[PDB]
């Protein structure tokens, strides 16, 4: 089993987060990963892209647990699953686990609506702001009912 | 010409992306670390861009950047803390607000206005915000000092808020209570 799964922006906004044994999520967890990534980016070593992952580019750290993600290009969205000491069976889950998120993101055209809504003036709220959560709501949480 | 803009750093932990969040969506939602800024143009229609810098240390030259080509079009500064944080723990934050501080002096006639706001006042250990205000003017004298000392081995700035050319005011908050009027009242003035 995995530990958590989160999808946010480089701004730290979350459009998902969720902590397999039901526990309250943990924020902590997470901010350890992104604040070791600024301090230490990515290079060869850290590279995985195999059979396991679909053909996606992953990278994978070991912050002193393990966090393997995958950087989207279109729009700009982290994708990050954290899990324990690394053997065989769980780098294999794992890496299967994110590409299965990914594809079932990208079925369910979730990034390409995030680029539409920014586009004019028809999804800005009252503030004149467009929201990233604007009307992908109903998309989110079919997403969560595949979990 | 650049867009008139409000500018929202300080500390990681403190709530800024927290704030940007509450002030667009009038909702309080999960965050996490953010490494790059979060912006908002044209404010409520009223032309102004609402920005949120990274507080990291290892990305602080992106506000840094930001002063240097904008800061004649800037209306005002939020330089946001955690409440909690012990008053004689505060090297690393005045550090941050003293090298602002420097840049907004200098880069503008009149410097740039500045909001201290002390988040997180619905917390037991929330410290009062003139007390707050009063340890960081104290613990940036003695950053001052020391940078000093090290050069004989900040000249536009004892140190006093009071003796800027910018008005500097330190007012609680709480975003998880929805309970920041005053800082809302400060944005509508800069506006
Ligand atoms: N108790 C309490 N916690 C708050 C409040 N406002 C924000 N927080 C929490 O403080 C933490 C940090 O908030 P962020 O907005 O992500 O912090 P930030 O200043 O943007 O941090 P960086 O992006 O790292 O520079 C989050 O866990 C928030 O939920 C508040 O009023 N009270
Ligand atoms: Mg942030
Ligand atoms: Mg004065």
């Amino acid at each position: 089993m995995f530990d958590q799964l989160a999808v946010f922006t480089p701004q730290g906004q979350v459009l998902y987060q969720y902590n397999c044994l039901g526990k309250k999520f943990s924020e902590i967890q997470i901010n350890s990963f992104i604040s070791q990534l600024i301090t230490s980016p990515v290079t060869r070593k850290e590279s995985v892209a195999n059979a396991n992952t679909d053909g996606f580019d992953f990278n994978l750290l070991t912050i002193n647990f393990n966090a393997l993600f995958y950087l989207n290009k279109q729009p700009e969205l982290y994708f990050v699953v954290t899990f324990a000491e690394q053997t065989l069976e769980l780098n294999q889950e794992t890496q299967q686990t994110l590409a299965l998120v990914l594809k079932l993101w990208n079925s369910l055209h979730l990034s390409e609506s995030i680029l539409k809504n920014r586009q004019g003036q028809n999804e800005k709220n009252k503030h004149n702001y467009v929201d990233i959560l604007q009307g992908i709501e109903d998309d989110l949480k079919k997403f969560e009912q595949y979990f | 010409s650049y867009q008139p803009s409000i500018i929202i750093a300080g500390p990681q932990n403190s709530g800024k992306t927290s704030l940007l969040t509450l002030l667009t969506t009038d909702s309080v939602r999960p965050t996490v670390v953010s490494q790059e800024p979060l912006s908002a143009a044209d404010y409520d229609g009223s032309g102004v861009t609402l920005v949120d810098f990274p507080g990291h240390v290892k990305l602080r030259y992106k506000l840094s950047d930001y002063l240097k080509t904008r800061a004649k079009f800037v209306k005002g500064l939020i330089f946001m803390v955690d409440s909690t944080v012990d008053p004689k723990k505060l090297t690393t934050t005045a550090e941050f607000l003293v090298d602002i501080l420097s840049i907004t002096e200098s880069s503008c006639e009149n410097g740039i206005d500045i909001l201290i706001a002390c988040n997180k006042s619905e917390l037991f250990t929330a410290r009062p915000p003139s007390k707050i205000k009063d340890a960081l003017e104290s613990e940036i004298q003695k950053v001052i000092e020391r940078r000093k000392k090290s050069l004989n081995e900040l000249d536009v700035l004892g140190f006093k808020f009071a003796n800027l050319e910018a008005s500097v005011v330190a007012f609680e908050g709480s975003i998880n209570k929805r309970k920041i009027s005053q800082w809302r009242e400060w944005i509508d003035e800069k506006l």
